[PDB]
This record gives C-alpha cells, structure tokens and sequence, in this order.
RNA sequence: UGAGAGUUUGAUCCUGGCUCAGGACGAACGCUGGCGGCGUGCCUAAUACAUGCAAGUCGAACGCUUCUUGGAAAGAGGAGUGGCGGACGGGUGAGUAACACGUGGGUAACCUACCCAUCAGAGGGGGAUAACACUUGGAAACAGGUGCUAAUACCGCAUAACAGUUUAUGCCGCAUGGCAUAAGAGUGAAAGGCGCUUUCGGGUGUCGCUGAUGGAUGGACCCGCGGUGCAUUAGCUAGUUGGUGAGGUAACGGCUCACCAAGGCCACGAUGCAUAGCCGACCUGAGAGGGUGAUCGGCCACACUGGGACUGAGACACGGCCCAGACUCCUACGGGAGGCAGCAGUAGGGAAUCUUCGGCAAUGGACGAAAGUCUGACCGAGCAACGCCGCGUGAGUGAAGAAGGUUUUCGGAUCGUAAAACUCUGUUGUUAGAGAAGAACAAGGACGUUAGUAACUGAACGUCCCCUGACGGUAUCUAACCAGAAAGCCACGGCUAACUACGUGCCAGCAGCCGCGGUAAUACGUAGGUGGCAAGCGUUGUCCGGAUUUAUUGGGCGUAAAGCGAGCGCAGGCGGUUUCUUAAGUCUGAUGUGAAAGCCCCCGGCUCAACCGGGGAGGGUCAUUGG
C-alpha cells in the first residue's frame, strides 16, 4: 500500500506544511473533525515522541516496516550522530532525487514517474521508488520519451534547488555533489525525539 | 472436552443459539462474574453461531461483514 | 574410493558449485574432507578458482576426478603436470 | 522375498554354508586327531603334527579363519608337539 | 549498549504482591483479500494401512533357446550358472542418565572391498552341476526322480615365506617391549576374455587373476574434563573386586571358564524412582543469564513385537533368512501369503499440516571397456497470506466550499480539494510480436607428443570437427488500449494516540488491571467523526524481558516475612609476624586444534531488497612446551 487520502488533512495533524511551503495550513490551521476548532488540554510526553515521528513518516510517504528498518540500518555507522545520519540516509532515495532535481512538484508525483519507468540511473532504468542513490550518479529522464507534458513544465519553474545538488537542463542530468548537513535539511523538527521513540519501541 | 476434563465456559455476546448436545470451542479468558470460569467460547466457529446485529467489532462475535 | 567432485550451493535456479575432495559413500551436500576450489556455471565464460597444489597431491594420492571434475581440469592444466610428473619421475 | 535379486541370495548363501562348515570341520578333526595322539604317548606322532599345520594353513586360503587365528594356532600347536 | 506505569489509605511514607507498555512462533481461528521473489508445511496414535512406483546391472566370464532379415552373418527378445552391488543413498526419535554425545588425548592390544605405488608369480591335472529333455505329487505356493553339458563355477598336486615364530648381533623405548640384519624348523596361491603381429612365427597391447609391503580412505577399543529432578529416595555388589592358568576375539580385558583370596563403590551423593536422543545452533537479555534442540550439517539408536545366526572386506541386515507372538488375508482343509517410521495416497486421532504430478537435460550414486540401463536421491511443477521482502489499488491543477450525512445556541461548523471539471500516466491488466542462460560433456572421427617396443595396435593427456533442455514458448524485451477490474481490521474513561449525538435504565451488556450500567453514560448498543497499522488486522496458547520477585554481577532478619531456648563438639570453611625454597592456584609467550552453513566486519551479483557468493574475525573451563 501506500497512501491516496485527501494529503491535507495530513498536514493539519501534524502542524507542518509536508508540500513545500505551498500552504495546506492556510485558512483553518486547526485539525480535521468536530472538535477542529475546539481545541483541548495538554498533549503527553508520548503524544510528542509520536507527533514527531509521524511528521519523519509522512514526510516522505513510506510505511512502518521500512522506516523501522531504514533507522535500524542507520545505527550500524558510528560516525557522527544517529539521528542525522538516519535523517541523511532518507534523503537519499530515488523518490528524493527526482523531488530535489526538479522533474516533479510534489512527492507523489516523483514516485509515479521512478515506478512507471521513466528514470535511469547511469543510463540503466530502475523502477522501483526505495532504491538508494549513491554520490556521484547521474540520474537521467529515460532518453526514449523524455517529451512529457508535466515533467517539460514542472522542469522551468524552479522553486527549490538547493546547495549540494547539481543540475544541467539541457541533458536533464542530476546528481549529488556531496551529503547534506542538518543546517540544510529542515532544522525545524527533530531528531531526538525521534530517536528517544524507538528506545522502548 | 476432547481429554475428558469437565469446566464451565462463558458464552458472550447478545443472543445465542446453544442447546444440549451441540458442540462448540472454548479459548482462554477468564470472567470476573462468579468463580469457576476459566474460558470463553468463540462465536462462529463450530455449531455456535455469530450474534446478528453487530456492526463495529464483528471480528469478536463472529459476525460476517454485511451489505446493510 | 576418494572422489574430487561438485556440489550444488544456489538458491533454486541460479545454481554454484564448490569443488570438494569426498568419500564416494558420502551425501553429495553432506560430509567431505576438504575443498579445493569454485566453479559458476553461468557467468559465460565459466569462471574456476582453485588452488591446484592440493589437486595435484590428492590426484598422486589415488583420487578421482568426476567428468566435469575433468573437464575443469584440464582447462587448466593441471592433468598435464600429473602426466609430467608420474609417467615421467 | 520382493526383490528378484533378494531370491538368489538366498540360494547362493545356503550352498556357500553347507561348503564353509564342511570344510571347517575337515580342519577341526585335523587338529583333535592329533591332539588325541600326543596325549598318549604314541608312535606316528610328527606326521599328523605336520597334517594338523597344513590343515590349518589351508583352511586359511579358503577364506574361513582370518589370519591372526591361524598364526595362533599354529602357535599353539608348536608348543604342544615342536 | 540498564527509561517505566496503575492498584492497600479520610490523607501519608515504607514494605509487598498482582496486572500492563517490548519481542517471537513449524501455530491455530474470527473478519476481511491484488500480484511477484525466496523460504516453510503430522509438533497428536513408534496408530492400522487399499493402489502404483522407491535396486539393479554385466553377452568383451559361460552353455542354451525364440525370432526377423538346408547350409548363411547380423539386429531384436527369454529364462539360467557366474561376478559385483544390495551395510550407500532415503525415513523416524520409541528406547537410552551411559564413553550415547561434546571437547582434549592414547593404541608398544587393532582391522580395512573398490582406488594409487613398489616388488615377485601366473605351472600342470581332475570330478561335477543348473539350464535342457523326459517323468511323479501338487488347490496353489511349489517340491522330488532319471539322463546329457559349460566356464573367470568347484577340488586336489606342484612352486613361492617377502608373513608369523624361535635363536644369535647391533642400536633403542614409557613396564609389557620396538626396529634392522643373519640363520633353523614345520606349512601355504593363482583364470582367463578382447585385440595386434600372425613363415611354424611365439611374441605382444589392454582389462582381469595370486602372494607380500606402503599410502589413502572407512571403521574398532581405552582414558581426562563437561551438561537433570527427587534424601517425604543411604546403603549397593557374589563374576561381585584382585591373582594363577586355560579357552576365546581383529584386538587388550572376568570377555568366558576352573582354582585361590575377601575384596569393590558410596555424603566430593552410591542405589532406586521419574523425565529426556546429544551437539553446531535458535529466541530473548545491558550483561551474567534463562528457554528451546522444527527446516539445514555431524554423531547415535530403531525398522510390526521379541530371540538367533548365515553370507560377506564390511550386517547380527530399512523394501534378506529361520523360530515364537498378536493382527490381517487366500484355501479343494491337507495348507499357504504379508509388514509405508521410502514417495504420493487413505481411514482414524486432533485446534491443526499439501499432488495418488513431470524428468533423468543438470549434480551425485550402482554395474559395464563403452554406447547405455537403473535411480520418488535429486532437479522442476502443483496446493496453502504459514513467514520474510518488494510493488500496487493513480498523478497534477482545482472554492466563499455543489448536492447529501452528522451536529447545532439555528448565525453556522465538520466530512472537504475531498468530489466535480481540465490536462496527464500505464508499474500492474489485456491483446499482439519477438525470446534466453542453465551445456559441460561421454561416445564417434582425423592430427600430434612421451614412455614402452623387433614392430604395430593400444596406454597416458593435447588441438580440431560433431553431438544432447524436463522446466518451456518459462523468465524477459517491444507495440497498442483503458483510471478503467484491485481496502480492510482494531481502538477512542486512566494507564495509552484518538469525542459528540441518539437508544436503553444495576436491565440488556462490558472488562488486561483499576472498574462501568438505577433518566441527561465520552466505559453498554448504533451513527457521524478521529487515531494506529495496512494485504492484512485482532484473539487465545507458549517462552525471555520489564521482576534486584532466589539478589555471583545484584536483597535481607529490633517492631513489616525472617536469629535454632541454650551449651559441648567429629567432618568441613577461614586464620598472627618473618628468612630460604617449591611451583599446585595465579599471570604470561609460542605451537596444534575448536568442520561446513549460521550471528557479526569488509567486498561483490540478481533493476532494489529479502536472498546468493568470496575473504576475515569470534567462540575452550581445551592440550603441549618455555618463562
């Protein structure tokens, strides 16, 4: 499975934005339901282990399994953090290149166009959306068909390319210079608690 | 039972269709009503027979799911 | 009756083999004396690793070579430096 | 039995036993036929020594005793007469 | 790499039990389900078993007989004598508390078919028998009698002692003794087949045959140490413990005999009773530990229940023999036949566990010189969300919030950018084309080299032609078409994330622990909404954690549970200061070993991952030798 709800009341749960800054939170910034507007007493100290893990989840749209093993994979490095190098391995997943190069809007999009087989990586297609990108690996658009009508549009208006990824618009060619660092990569919600979350799992 | 050990079950639910001589399942669970029961029949399984109203835990009682 | 002979090691199509030295009543995936080398069937050029300084001990000993045992074998030359050295001291 | 090849077995063991325990017997009298002879006293007395050996020996080529009793025995009747 | 919470009271602190939040499984069952990859699937009655299959092969060891092409040579069948195989491979865990197993050693007390090497032989004779032909008794299974015949079948005679044993010599060892050399006494084997040269040539290639010695491989015996409950189980032994001799075995030995003596084992747990195959490993834990021995590998034990031997290099024999017993079956009543804990399958027991499938193409095994023949081992296919992993059931834009549902203080709020609408996509689906790797070979032809030869045939490997796929038209790749076929289960009073209506009225019902229900129930039953997970989700059972709640790590005894009413003392546990010595504990170095697969570290291949492969570390309370 992996999800096809309204995506917005996703947003309104966890009190982030989740879809680039393109504002769900807008009008009613409150939760969804009857008592939306209502709001009540304190929220637990697992209430915000929970909240914290569930904005990490939904960010990137993967299930419970997967993030569990992605962090218990993470824990295996001993070089730096284990919070960062978990939140550092998560962006480095076909779904996020293709997001971060420029060929998609959002995420789901991206993800249709990595499993519908448009994408190649080192000119080989790779279909399936959890695959993980190394450094230094030009993923391409699939040199038969590149002639699309979304992915031409969503290619002009850039509203995010950031500091470690490169680009060329002309091949379609992207690839990451190096590994991102906290102070690049959203220094707003956490890692602490998300590691504190899965030490009585 | 089977091994020929004899204890009383409770029967759950709302309505129930048991009479003597007919042959159910018991699991494990224990009632705080009365001593001497220790077990639970399950709904559905042998001749016992789903309760038919249920609409929001019909995985217990053993109900099958309905058009309505 | 030692034997030098394969032993399958795949999953359920994509098979590999371990050239190992046997008792001939042995299980073929049961117990051996020792291995001595690999053998791929698929990759197009078969590729052989051994050490062919032990096979060359135990073909002085009395031991036998299956058929593709041989054929492997000979490929690397290893049945001409027996003959090099029996038939020759 | 099931199996044809169980079928003649049983016919090839049946006349290597009645073979085996007459030559096996043969070797037995052999040697009582001389010990006989050494516990009294008599004449003729190396000759059926040396048929006792010889029988023994034969008896071990016809694959009925297994070698080490034959080198005791022959032990044992040297010790006796030679 | 060591997280805690509720619950004794009108309120408190301490003690204390009970319960919950995490994992996992050969799992079962309730509701519900789209696919691929890799694995798994009688835990119960070691219950009883219809039907098919699971072990044969050799005509280049030997005589016969039937055909297809009266003397003809080949091809294809049939039984028989003889060799080798049937002790492997495959199944199960009933017995077993002991050298059964694990780890470390010993055998100067040992055996070993086929395979590799070395030395020496391979001479000359005899008497039979199945088959076959005729014949008797048989319900049958099957038994007898007469006559002829072959061999690599069988038996004696020769020749061989390098084997064993005794004597002298030399060297040596841990008692018994070991090695090498010399002699002396009695003795023991053997078989041919197919080719080449064939002047009688009498020579020779190859595969077999006999004796002796090594290697390898497989087995046998003995020893140190280690893994279970009960003392509401303290005495157990009479071939028992030792000696002398005799027999016996591959082999030492009370192994078995006759005689002589009175010994042996036990509080450091003998004996008995109950339960149990053991290990690599697997789950859980911060660790120390605790709980299991299913898939896969190693060792053991058993084969309808209980005794025995025979053949053989090897069995006291898994589809062998003989006897007894229970059970089942056929009979002319005199008698006969059988053993799924091999693969499928059936009835029965149970909460519960699969097809009476295809093929020897690949790897291994038996026989054969080889083509080959056999192989339910094994390689594949079928069934089942039983498990782990991967990918789906669309994507983008979209408002003053369409209709409807729920609620409302009647203004509105929420389901909700969610639908609609526009533009896209084809992983999957369907239809149509193409389409694999897994295969290396044996055999058969030509050609070369080396060691043997009088010489050639052949031997032993090199180079080249030629020859084979069950899965299966499978995986996979290309083209067109369509958002169309593909979301459910649990919970929402506190622990513990997620609340309002209506119905009912200590009833109907709910609960893991606190506890709810008697008119405005966020705790019962429905609806709307919300939370957790998701092709699954909950429930019961079993184990480890939380539990410092058996505390070595790591607790206690004035009043909470807990100092014997007091002394005297055998065994045991622990002991003042100091000089020299020893090396049992202790510390340390080097060498051997602790299989493979697993966990872990690095690297690599399947589009990724599960999974698969290569190289390492780790794991002993271990042994030997030096400080």
């Amino acid at each position: 499975s992996r999800y096809t709800g309204p995506s917005w009341k996703v947003s309104r749960r966890l009190g982030i934005s989740l879809s680039g800054t393109g504002k769900e939170l807008a009008r009613r910034p409150y939760k969804p339901g009857q008592h939306g507007p209502n709001s009540r007493g304190k929220v637990s100290e697992y209430g915000m282990q929970l909240t914290e893990k569930q904005k990490l989840r939904h960010m990137y749209g993967m299930n419970e399994r997967q993030f569990r093993t992605l962090f218990i994979k993470a824990s295996k490095i001993k070089e730096g953090k284990h919070g960062v190098n978990f939140m550092v391995l998560l962006e480095q997943r076909l779904d996020n290149v293709v997001y971060r190069l420029g060929l998609a809007t959002t995420r789901r999009q991206a993800r249709q166009l990595v499993n519908h087989g448009h994408i190649t990586v080192d000119g080989k297609r790779v279909d399936i959306p959890s695959y993980h990108v190394e450094v230094g690996q030009v993923i391409g658009v699939r040199e038969k068909s590149q002639n699309i009508s979304t992915i031409k549009e969503a290619v002009e208006a850039t509203v995010g390319r950031p500091a470690f990824v490169s680009f060329d618009t002309e091949k379609l060619e992207g690839s990451f210079t190096r590994l991102p660092e906290r102070d690049e990569l959203y220094p707003e919600i956490d890692e602490a608690l998300v590691v504190e979350y899965y030490n009585q799992k | 039972l089977s091994n020929l050990i004899e204890v009383t079950a409770y029967i759950p639910g709302i309505g129930h269709n048991l009479q003597e001589h007919s042959v159910v399942l018991l699991r494990g669970g224990r009632v705080k009503d009365l001593p001497g029961v220790r077990y639970h029949i399950v709904r559905g399984a042998l001749d016992t027979a789903g309760v038919n109203d249920r609409k929001q835990s019909r995985s217990k009682y053993g109900t099958k799911r309905p058009k309505a | 009756a030692v034997k030098i002979r394969l032993k399958r090691m795949g999953s359920k199509k994509s098979p590999f083999y371990r050239i190992v030295v046997a008792d001939s009543r042995s299980p073929r995936d049961g117990r051996f004396i020792e291995t001595v080398g690999t053998y791929n069937p698929l990759k197009d050029p078969a590729e052989v690793v051994l050490k062919e300084d032990l096979v060359l001990d135990w073909l002085s000993k009395g031991a036998q070579p299956s058929d593709t045992v041989r054929n492997i074998l000979s490929k690397e030359g290893v049945m001409k430096k027996h003959h090099e050295a029996k038939n020759v001291k | 039995p099931n199996i044809e090849s169980a079928i003649k077995r049983v016919r090839t063991s049946a006349n290597a036993n009645a073979k085996n325990s007459s030559q096996t017997n043969a070797m037995r009298t052999a040697i009582k036929k001389f010990e006989e002879a050494v516990a009294a006293g008599a004449d003729n007395v190396d000759a059926l020594y040396n048929e006792a050996v010889k029988a023994v020996d034969m008896a071990a080529t016809k694959g009925l005793i297994h070698k080490n009793k034959a080198n005791r025995d022959k032990i044992r009747l040297s010790k006796l007469a030679k």
